[PDB]
RNA sequence: CGCGGGGUGGAGCAGCCUGGUAGCUCGUCGGGCUCAUAACCCGAAGGUCGUCGGUUCAAAUCCGGCCCCCGCAACCA
RNA sequence: AAAAAAUGU
RNA sequence: UUGCCCGGUGCCGGAAGGUCAAGGGGAGGGGUGCAAGCCCCGAACCGAAGCCCCGGUGAACGGCGGCCGUAACUAUAACGG
RNA sequence: CUGGUGUUGGCUCUUGGUCGCGCCUGCGUAGGAUAGGUGGGAGCCUGUGAACCCCCGCCUCCGGGUGGGGGGGAGGCGCCG
RNA sequence: GGGGCCUGACUGCGAGGCCUGCAAGCCGAGCAGGGGCGAAAGCCGGGCCUAGUGAACCGGUGGUCCCGUGUGGAAGGGCCA
């Protein structure tokens, strides 16, 4: 759905179905048999993570994985022990 | 056409062309004859393929 | 045990993974050459062109600058009044018509043998079928066709001698004794190495030397360096 | 288009990397063994080895190059 | 442990 | 009670090879720069399923013709080709 | 359906196709034996050790071939046949 | 019908008309350039002739005075075949 760090989401996007010469290479150019409506994802996958003694996952995109990890970082340094899981996400910025 | 074949001529000193035909078979192959050329005229002519 | 004691530190001497040049090849072929007759160069470059496509058949002719050192009997059929001056330009035998019946019965191997371009319509047939192996048959390439021929004779009788390539693009030609100094063993392997770079078939692939190396007589070589 | 692969008796198929024989059958013809027939059993007619160019001492064969088939993947102003 | 091995106006 | 045929097709198996996308890979070429360079193409080969091929399968889709020759005053032909 | 990657990290074992190189390898039958082609080619190898035993290293179309070591004592092999 | 030399089966054009809806289809003196046969007048812009073929739109190769996105060049176009 929503990577909630970086906050990429699905964007439209199309399928170009093609077939003939690429121009710049046997030559006539190349005509387009379709085009359609698709749906792209980012490729978001799970993590967990302490803070505070609660277990707390994390729906971040992939390549923004090791940056929970810079957010669990900086988190100590915080007034933390309230017992509210719920309360401990949005918190971390 | 087939077997007669669509052939094109050189300026054996350069590039030029005139274009006829050959026949593979039929008593042929190897084509040189003289021809009055564009760029500059007094020559003779190949053959090739395009 | 695997070679003469004699052949031995020749190689103790010659690191294969040392670049040697034309210089250091013509300075310690003068401490491998060892022996009690006078050693020549050997003087290889296997080609990188192809052997068995016709696009790339190699064969030229190199004039020595300081010469072998070891003479060579070049004769040379010569046809008119070339009859003449193919004995005026440096050889033994020259014009007699046909001695293709002489040299017919048993043989022990002089050097050269040459024809002009006007009797190359019977000059393939008589010893042409039989001086091939030691390919000294007369063609319009390896230069020993020509009216001229006591001029083909003159240098060759000067330090030339006679290449092209074999079944496997190797290639051999000789620089010279072992008997030539330092500017005398690379005088000769150079200027030699300026009629192969020259002769390089167009359609060949990649660097035309895959490999050179200056050797003397029956022995080890000297991975040379081909630009120096 | 390209990588393959393939054509050799009247049809069938080996000889295809090895060079050196043109064969293995079906089918017609003779001739063998029995007491005769059958059935097995032999020797032959017959193929530019598709074509032409070629290196060899010599080619179906390795080289060439194209006509021609069939597989695929791709090309179609 | 005589492979199979037909008939005969 | 439910026969004959797995050639094609579907399907299940299977691989010695054919072919085949991205990608890897870098031989060699080229565009420029006074050059370091930056760029483009990019030959060998390695690269899946797939289809070709190999076996199997009918209570899987389907199909299950013919036309010579053979017996007695013809016909017919279990018979064989 | 599947191949490349992302998520995706530890531990050995094993094989490639490569290519770096030291430089090591090859047998149908007829044969005395394991003859890759075509030239050189009547003589090299030994006192910087031969014939034969021995060991292990490598290869095997398991007969047989190759190199180092270590013994010894002065013998080996090749045209020709 | 047969024989000798040769290539005009030219390029650069084309007054002038046949037909005709377009557009295409067809004839061509003569000039210039440089040739061929020819003693020469001369003849030759393929074949005794009417069928032997298919507009443009995209594109491949050659050629080249041309355009070349700030500037020099390339990428890619134009045009002649």
């Amino acid at each position: 759905k929503v990577c909630e760090i970086s906050g990429k989401r699905p964007i439209v996007a199309n399928s170009i179905q093609r077939r003939g010469k690429a121009k710049r290479e046997g030559g006539v150019g190349k005509k387009t048999t379709g085009i359609s409506k698709r749906r792209q994802y980012p490729n978001l996958q799970k993590v967990r993570v302490r803070v505070a003694g609660q277990e707390i996952t994390f729906r971040v995109a992939a390549s923004h994985i090791p940056k929970v990890y810079e957010l669990v970082e900086r988190a100590k340094g915080l007034k933390l022990e309230g017992l509210s899981p719920k309360e401990i996400k949005k918190e971390l910025l | 056409v087939r077997i007669k074949l669509l052939l094109e001529c050189t300026e054996c000193k350069r590039r030029n062309y005139a274009t006829e035909k050959n026949k593979r078979n039929t008593p042929n192959k190897l084509e040189l004859r003289k021809y009055c050329p564009w760029c500059r005229k007094h020559t003779v002519h190949r053959e090739v393929k395009i | 045990p695997k070679h003469g004691k004699r052949y031995r530190a020749l190689l103790e001497k010659v690191d294969p993974n040392k670049i040697y040049t034309i210089d250091e090849a013509a300075h310690l072929v003068k401490e491998l050459a060892t022996a009690k007759f006078d050693e020549t160069v050997e003087v290889h470059a296997k080609l990188g062109i192809d052997p068995r496509r016709s696009d790339q058949n190699v064969r030229g002719t190199v004039s020595l600058p300081h010469g072998l050192g070891k003479q060579v009997r070049v004769l040379a059929i010569a046809k008119g009044e070339k009859i003449k001056e193919a004995e005026e330009a440096g050889a033994d035998y020259v014009g007699g018509e046909e001695i293709i019946q002489k040299i017919l019965d048993g043989w022990m191997d002089f050097d050269a043998v040459v024809a002009t371009p006007d009797v190359m319509g019977a000059v393939g047939s008589k010893m042409g079928r039989i001086l091939g192996p030691r390919g000294l048959l007369p063609n319009p390439k390896a230069g020993t066709v020509g009216f001229n021929i006591g001029e083909i004779i003159r240098e060759i009788k000067a330090g030339r001698i006679e290449f092209r390539n074999d079944k496997t693009g190797a290639i051999h030609a000789p620089v010279g004794k072992a008997s030539f100094p330092p500017e005398k063993l690379a005088d000769n392997i150079r200027a030699f190495i300026r009629a192969l770079e020259a002769h390089k078939p167009e359609g060949a692939k990649g660097t035309f030397l895959r490999s050179v190396y200056v050797t003397t007589t029956m022995g080890p070589s000297v991975r040379i360096n081909p630009h120096s």
